[PDB]
RNA sequence: GUGAAAUUCUUGGAUUUAUUGAAGACUAACUACUGCGAAAGCAUUUGCCAAGGACGUUUUCAUUAAUCAAGAACGAAAGUUAGGGGAUCGAAGAUGAUCAGAUACCGUCGUAGUCUUAACCAUAAACUAUGCCGACUAGGGAUCGGGUGGUGUUUUUUUAAUGACCCACUCGGCACCUUACGAGAAAUCAAAGUCUUUGGGUUCUGGGGGAGUAUGGUCGCAAGGCUAAAAAAGGAAUUGA
RNA sequence: AUUUGGACAAACUUGGUCAUUUAGGAACUAAUUCCGUAGGUGAACCUGCGGAAGGAUCAUUAAA
């Protein structure tokens, strides 16, 4: 593990957290407890989940005897598996390998928190902060810029970390878009997978892959079966007849030629609307 | 006088096949496996498995009535290693101690002249 | 410990026969040599600081006889053993029994409830002392 | 592995009882080499059954056996040598066999492989006067002279191609002049590589000149009378 | 009923074979009773079991393993150790089988897996109680089954590029558990 | 199958055995302190097409030479566009196992790709980390190619080739090793040497690290626009009192 | 196919029946480094490809 060496950046974390006194705050990996006692001093309720029995024991031994131990509660177990309550702010410093599924979880949480602040790698943070026209744009970047809006705060140093890691870090803030736009996440994820198989090929060729053609053929086929219609007989492959269909969609939209690193959410939605319009569904 | 068998012994890295066939390799006399011999998953490449396998297939070979045998080991070959194993040496010792009349030992391992790319990668396959 | 990167003096048969056959003989011989040296040096200092005559300490297989006996040589080992040191009393092996240091033994079922109470009180106070 | 902690799979849901009696239903059949060899009586094979004489015949015709010339001719000098034959005809537990191919042993090839010489290979494709299509692989090494002060013995590619052409000429001429059994008899006492040696004696000192391998590629039409001739009629016993 | 085996020898191995041939046959012809001949015409050695002089099934096989180990490049005493035991087993493998490398990369790798003056090789041999033979690409490891297994894992690490300090760390670790057992 | 299991598929019997056939790649060992190419790069057979090095020449002509902005050609891998097949391997992705330990961190599938055609794309630790052309300055062994001389052996002889090894010499190369008479920060260097401070011809370039600060000097970057909660020994305790 | 009247009548609702299980007080028992390229969602970085050492060389080994 790694321990922080900057109560000043802890002060920066709580200052950018911008605490409301009516907050229940959930913390994954509370650590040695500096952030824990700061949020215990700042908020109304602090729930801390922990997977380390030794860390939870040293924490309860450090916080046993304070006035806010009645407001502090320590839950044990894999927070990704166990049930989580409502919270207004989430602050954590976990290993990022479980933070990215935690990122998806806090996006898809029912009644999502108002604001949240997280710590990531420098590369991971820039990949999340990737805009169109930039080199780090990915499926994760398009997902987070679709479902929410982000804001950079600051960067962290490994020499200021103990022990110093290899990869640098940074601190970001996540705010879920209220209300959430009614995009079927299945359709959005399927189209994002299909468009970001290669971010610099043509979207035409990205559909011209065989497996996406087969998947959308099966999807449109069971769609036609559920709508109870019959397809005209294709002399070659059903993949090829619905490929011609999607090519008509592409030359209708005039965007399938483009580069996937530059097109925006508006072109994304007009394309998915064209696909739901012609009856193509990614799930 | 004697009657000969074909003791094809595949010395896999984590397995041992002791298959004996008749002439032209068509009439398959017996076939056995290391893990089947010793019911473990670490010990499917065990010299002890080779011992028990050689003893059992020697019992079958003397059962059918074949006395002498030419034995042909074969490693993994392919793009993998082409050197047979200590399980192969153990099986050879065990069959020699079983006492079937060894006519000739062979190492027929399929060696590529010029093969394809292995599943390793740019840094190495294992460890 | 630490390994050696020189050539092994012995072969596989030699190390395997060695294994196929005191902390260590080296520490034993080292203790022996430094003991004889300390004996000689204490002897030298006794020479230099003695008013009275002190000779040399001593001089530094086969069946061999030990002249000096630290015992009367005709006493049995069982005779020199003390009865306490050959049997003491402990707690009973059956948990339904309780054996005391004065040798008394009590079954947990032939007792009365007041006696079980005071016995639990005694065990509690002794364990709390512990 | 068949241990109690071997996690069960689909596998042996439904199996059978070992009642096939394979070694009692099977039948031993002695194969026998053509008359060009000393010990024609070598090796017995097992036919699976006897109710299908058709199955016996097609299986024995599909049999492709292999032997070594050492055990074939009693001279264990030719242990490295190895040939493949195939039973072409059957006659009452005795099976006529005929030649199919040839190779050496890998350890012989490996030992002949060295580091300070050049290996030359010739791979000719030919058809006999017996109309057997064949492919021949032969090998030789660039030895050094007795006066050789050089560590290596390497020659020019001009010499390589010239000697290659010389070799392939020799093979084509001898095979087209020969028939099948004639080629086998030539093949036995290594005389062809000696011929190539005496031919290439002027170009360069060579060594380990050996025909590596023989590949039957096509066989002509069937001639049981010719097979009986090259191998070397029967009444019954009055069962009642 | 005699029974015989033949074993080739390369000339670079035949030179110390001729040099120290005198101590080769006394362990076998006396304790295993195995007829020896050596065709320098064929660069091979022949071993024949006589039925009345010898009734021992695995002895010809054991002598075959002995001469195989020596010809593969192992020393006389360790090949004799293989004769004394029966559970001594050899594994050879190649650098191109584990991870193909080219030219000076292969050269630097051989220098790495050798270490300065075979010091690392001696460390491996002392730790795993194994014996190692380092050819151009063929690497031969004689010893017990799990011993040569552990040595194989270590030398695979060396080939892949492990630094010798961390190699020594893992070495004293595995030697600690092997000395504890 | 791994360190270990596990996903996986095996009575329509996998794995294996033998007999093949198809596919698409690849051209090992031989193989070098070898060779070829301006480099990148170049190993199956044979043929063709051209080309080129070097050696040999009492052939040719007679400065036609070097350095060179502009401009031109080539340029690993990957990547991009349009085709092909597409065995293997395989950024992505998908999962089994997440077991202690990573001392022993994968297993499986599989898109792009991997190769090819037609184009781009011009980066590499594209390194001898070392401008070119030219001249001089130690040896000693090598090898390769060419030629010469003689010596031998193998070789062969009105046939279509007389080639192979020896030594002496010769060019021209891959180089190797010793040393300096020289130089230096030293390693070292036959150049990174050519008499103290210095002129053979020629393209280019210049006058450490982190930290901390001021920034008009510059470029990117955004958001939301109704939403609400008010002190405890009133301990612990199979242990106490 | 359809049809008359009875009885059984599942099942449901509305409850009645009895049955069986399922915190307060009150008792007791027991106590490795680098380039370039491509990519990445269980990302203290990793994968893939093509390159460099600026990564530590022991042993045998002319012929009979």
């Amino acid at each position: 593990q790694h321990i922080l060496k900057n109560p000043l950046v802890a002060q920066g974390i709580v200052d950018k957290a911008q605490i409301r006194p009516s907050d229940v705050v959930l913390e994954v990996g509370p650590g040695t407890g500096n952030l824990t006692v700061r949020i215990l001093e700042q908020a109304k309720n602090v729930v801390a989940v922990e997977m380390d029995p030794r860390m939870a024991a040293e924490l309860t031994k450090r916080v046993r005897g304070t006035p806010v131990e009645k407001k502090l509660e320590i839950m044990l177990g894999d927070f990704m598996k166990t049930e989580l309550p409502y919270f207004d702010i989430c602050i954590s410093n976990t290993p990022y390998q479980i933070s990215s599924p935690l990122v998806f979880k806090l996006i898809n949480q029912p009644r999502p928190p108002r604001v949240s602040i997280l710590m990531f790698q420098r590369e991971f943070a820039l990949r999340l902060l990737a805009r169109p026209g930039d080199s780090l744009y990915c499926r994760l970047s398009a997902n987070v810029q679709m479902w929410a809006n982000v804001t950079h705060i600051m960067k962290v140093g490994k020499n200021n970390f103990r022990p110093p890691p290899q990869v640098e870090s940074s601190v970001v803030r996540l705010e879920i878009k209220n209300p959430r736009p009614q995009v079927d996440y299945n359709e959005w994820d399927g189209l994002l997978r299909i468009v970001f198989v290669r971010k610099n090929r043509t979207i035409s060729a990205g559909f011209k892959s065989t497996t996406v053609m087969d998947i959308l053929e099966k999807n449109y086929k069971t769609f036609l079966a559920m709508n109870n219609e019959m397809v005209d007989d294709t002399k070659g492959s059903m993949h090829d007849v619905v490929k011609e269909k999607i090519d008509t969609v592409l030359k209708e939209t005039d965007l399938g030629d483009k580069r996937a690193g530059k097109c925006d959410q508006n072109d994304f939605l007009r394309l998915l609307y064209a696909f739901h319009q012609v009856g193509i569904h990614f799930s | 006088s004697q009657v000969f068998g074909v003791a094809r012994i595949y010395a896999s890295f984590n397995d041992t096949f002791v298959h004996v066939t008749d002439l032209s390799g068509k009439e398959t006399i017996a076939r056995v496996t290391g893990g089947m011999k010793v019911k473990a998953d670490r010990d499917e490449s065990s010299p002890y498995a080779a011992m028990l396998a050689a003893q059992d297939v020697a019992a079958k070979c003397k059962e059918v009535g074949i006395t002498a045998v030419h034995v042909k080991i074969r490693a993994t070959g392919g793009t993998r290693t082409k050197t047979p194993g200590p399980g192969g040496q153990a099986a050879l010792r065990a069959l020699a101690r079983s006492g079937l009349r060894i006519g000739r030992i062979e190492d027929v391992t399929p060696v590529p002249s010029d093969s394809t790319r292995k599943k390793g990668g740019r840094r190495g396959r294992r460890l | 410990f630490e390994l050696s990167d020189v050539k092994s003096s012995k072969s596989l048969a030699e190390i395997y026969e060695d294994d196929y056959t005191a902390l260590s003989e080296e520490l034993q011989k080292a203790h022996s040599e430094i003991s004889e040296l300390y004996a000689n040096l204490v002897y030298k200092l006794d020479v230099l600081s003695s008013v009275h005559f002190v000779p040399k300490p001593a001089s530094t297989e086969t069946p061999t006889i030990s002249m000096e006996d630290a015992q009367p040589l005709y006493m049995s080992n069982a005779s020199s053993l003390a009865p306490q040191e050959i049997y003491n009393v402990g707690k009973a092996e059956k948990d339904g029994e309780i054996r005391l240091k004065n040798g008394v033994a009590m079954s947990k079922e032939e007792l009365t409830r007041e006696d079980k109470n005071r016995l639990r009180r005694a065990l509690k106070r002794k364990r709390s002392k512990a | 592995a068949v241990g109690k902690n071997k996690r069960l799979s689909k596998g042996k849901k439904g199996q059978k009882k070992r009642v096939v009696d394979p070694f009692t239903r099977k039948e031993w059949f002695d194969i026998k080499a053509p008359s060009t060899f000393e010990n024609r009586n070598v090796g017995k094979t097992l036919v699976n059954k006897s109710t299908g004489l058709k199955s016996a015949s097609d299986a024995l015709k599909g049999r492709v056996v292999e032997v070594c010339l050492a055990d074939l001719q009693g001279s264990e000098d030719h242990s490295f040598r190895k040939i493949k034959l195939r039973v072409d005809e059957v006659q009452g537990k005795n099976l006529l066999t005929n030649f199919h191919g040839m190779d050496f042993t890998t350890d012989k090839l490996r030992s002949m492989v060295r580091k300070w010489q050049t290996l030359i290979e010739a791979n000719v494709t030919v058809k006999t006067s017996d109309d057997y299509v064949l492919r021949i692989f032969a090998i030789a090494f660039t030895r050094k002279q007795a006066n050789q002060v050089k560590r290596h013995s390497y020659a020019q590619s001009s010499h390589i191609r010239a000697i290659r052409k010389v070799i392939s000429e020799i093979l084509t001429k001898e095979v087209q002049g020969s028939t099948l059994a004639q080629l086998t008899s030539k093949l036995i006492p290594e005389v062809i590589n000696k011929e190539i040696e005496n031919a290439t004696k002027d170009i360069f000192p060579l060594q380990n000149i050996h025909v590596r391998k023989v590949k039957l590629l096509k066989q002509p039409k069937f001639d049981v009378g010719a097979l009986m001739a090259l191998h070397g009629e029967e009444k019954g016993k009055k069962v009642t | 009923k005699f029974e015989s085996r033949k074993i080739m020898v390369p000339p670079h191995r035949m030179t110390p074979l001729r040099n120290s041939w005198t101590k080769i046959y006394p362990p076998l012809v006396e304790h295993l009773k195995l007829q020896v001949r050596m065709n320098l015409k064929t660069k091979s050695v022949e071993l024949r079991t006589n039925p009345k002089f010898t009734t021992d099934p695995g002895a010809l096989q054991k002598g075959a393993d002995f001469i195989k180990a020596f010809t593969l490049g192992f020393d006389l005493d360790d090949s004799i150790a293989l004769l004394r035991l029966d559970d001594l087993y050899i594994e050879t493998f190649e650098v191109k089988d584990v991870k193909t490398l080219t030219g000076d990369h292969l050269s630097r790798a051989i220098g790495r897996i050798a270490g300065k003056d075979g010091k690392t090789k001696f460390a491996i041999e002392n730790a795993t109680r194994t014996r190692i033979v380092l050819a151009d690409s063929k690497i031969h490891i004689l010893g017990g089954f799990t011993h040569i297994r552990m040595a194989r894992e270590s030398v695979v690490s060396l080939i892949l590029g492990s630094p010798p300090g961390k190699v020594y760390g893992n070495l004293r670790t595995v030697a600690s558990r092997l000395k504890e057992r």
